RNA sequence: UUCGGGUCUUGUAAUUGGAAUGAGUACAAUGUAAAUACCUUAACGAGGAACAACUGGAGGGCAAGUCUGGUGCCAGCAGCCG
């Protein structure tokens, strides 16, 4: 109707969000290697040229 | 052996003229249309085999190939879609030519030994 | 510029018609004597023609092939 | 205004926690206070979405949704406007000690 | 003549190997008044090297999403603008 149930349920969204699985995620190398990962992610590999980085876009 | 019971099957289904089942084979043999009709030695309770022998005899000549299965497996039963068979089951239990479509090398050879000796 | 009520049915429920699977009616349709004639059952067709057996429901053999053409008290 | 503005509905019924309420008479600030058909007199806070697209006032039957919390106040939620009043008073889901007519 | 040798390099792969080693154990010895611990060192101690890095944040300020789903001026977020 109106409103569903009683407005003010004091944690309404997080009682009734579908709560979704964590993923497994293989580990990521931290500490220097993170800068391994890093470094040849931006400076090394150059990915966009165009304009700016657009780093981490939207894929659509 | 049975090599051109599939080409004439496939002749049929050029012209369309198969009474697959057993229905449109009783229909079209009470009729001047069936050609040749086959009736497979496995079918139980061998009702419906005996009363189409007692039928064709009366579009008199019949060949006698058993195992249906195979035989609606190739007798233009389904859709091959992929390379070959592409379905679950499928079967006919007796088959009627009622058009000949093509001819050359094996039409009335061997119903004239079959049939009329 | 509106909402639309449920549309609440005061109607029990129509089913689809099913047609009913016969299993074997050609037996029934014919009757074999002994390796040799065989004789049909019932009727034969004559406004379709030979091998289109009839109806029997009383007084009143009927057709189906051309089912409106042929019924007639036999 | 009409074009400055975002440009035959159904009753709702109360729903485990919330309740039809006559307001008395209406306070300041935006706020107003409603007897409550238990025999209470509560303080009702208009809601959003409501603040000013549809009006309200003195004797009118009007949905309210408490706060579990404390009960003294609620807020508001949804009108009826004079119609569907003597619906609600028909179907007897509130008392009928409170008849509004003019 | 389109090629395409990747001919020279860089990256990306739940593909695939053998190297290297400490955190931990621990012979001992040293270390100490006595000792722990460190500094050495036998033998042990890496495969997903589960021997697993969190903490905040991705509108601006201010580096980073106009991705997905959920709620729908409610819940909440937000130091300020919102
Ligand atoms: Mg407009
Ligand atoms: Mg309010
Ligand atoms: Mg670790
Ligand atoms: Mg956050
Ligand atoms: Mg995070
Ligand atoms: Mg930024
Ligand atoms: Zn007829």
């Amino acid at each position: 109707g109106k409103v569903h149930g009683s407005l003010a349920r004091a944690g309404k969204v997080k009682s009734q969000t579908p709560k979704v699985e964590k993923q497994e995620k293989p580990k990521q190398p931290k500490g220097r290697a993170y800068k391994r990962l890093l470094y040849t992610r931006r400076f090394v590999n150059v990915t966009l040229t165009n304009g700016k980085r657009k780093m981490n876009p939207s894929p659509s | 052996i049975e090599d051109a019971l599939k080409v004439v099957l496939r002749t049929s289904l050029v012209h369309d003229g198969l009474a697959r089942g057993l229905r449109e084979s009783a229909k079209a043999l009470t009729r001047g249309e069936g050609q040749l009709a086959v009736l497979v030695e496995s079918v139980t309770e061998e009702a419906i085999s005996k009363l189409v022998q007692g039928l064709a005899t009366e579009n008199v000549p019949l060949i006698k190939v058993a195992d249906a299965k195979q035989l609606g497996e190739w007798a233009g039963l389904g859709k091959i879609d992929r390379d070959g068979n592409a379905r679950k089951v499928v079967g006919a239990s007796v088959v009627v030519v009622k058009n000949w479509g093509a001819d050359t090398q094996e039409r009335e050879i061997l119903l004239e030994h079959f049939s009329q000796q | 510029g509106k909402k639309r009520k449920k549309k609440v049915y005061t109607t029990p429920k129509k089913i689809r018609h099913k047609h009913k699977k016969v299993k074997l009616a050609v037996l029934n349709y014919y009757k074999v004597d002994d390796e040799g004639k065989v004789a049909k059952l019932r009727k034969e067709c004559p406004n379709c023609g030979p091998g289109i057996f009839l109806a029997n429901h009383g007084d009143r053999f009927y057709c189906g092939k051309c089912h409106s053409t042929f019924a007639t008290q036999k | 205004k009409g074009r400055r503005g975002k440009n035959k509905r159904e009753l709702i019924y109360k729903e485990e926690g919330q309740e039809y309420a006559q307001i008395t008479k209406m306070l300041g600030n935006g706020r107003v206070e409603a007897s409550c058909f238990d025999g209470n007199k509560r303080m009702a806070h208009i809601r959003g979405k409501l603040r000013k697209k549809v009006w309200m006032g003195q004797g009118d039957i009007i949905l309210v949704s408490l706060r579990d919390f404390q009960d003294d106040q609620c807020d508001v939620v949804h009108k009826y406007n004079l119609d569907e009043a003597r619906t609600l008073k028909n179907q007897g889901e509130l008392p009928e000690n409170a008849k509004i007519n003019e």
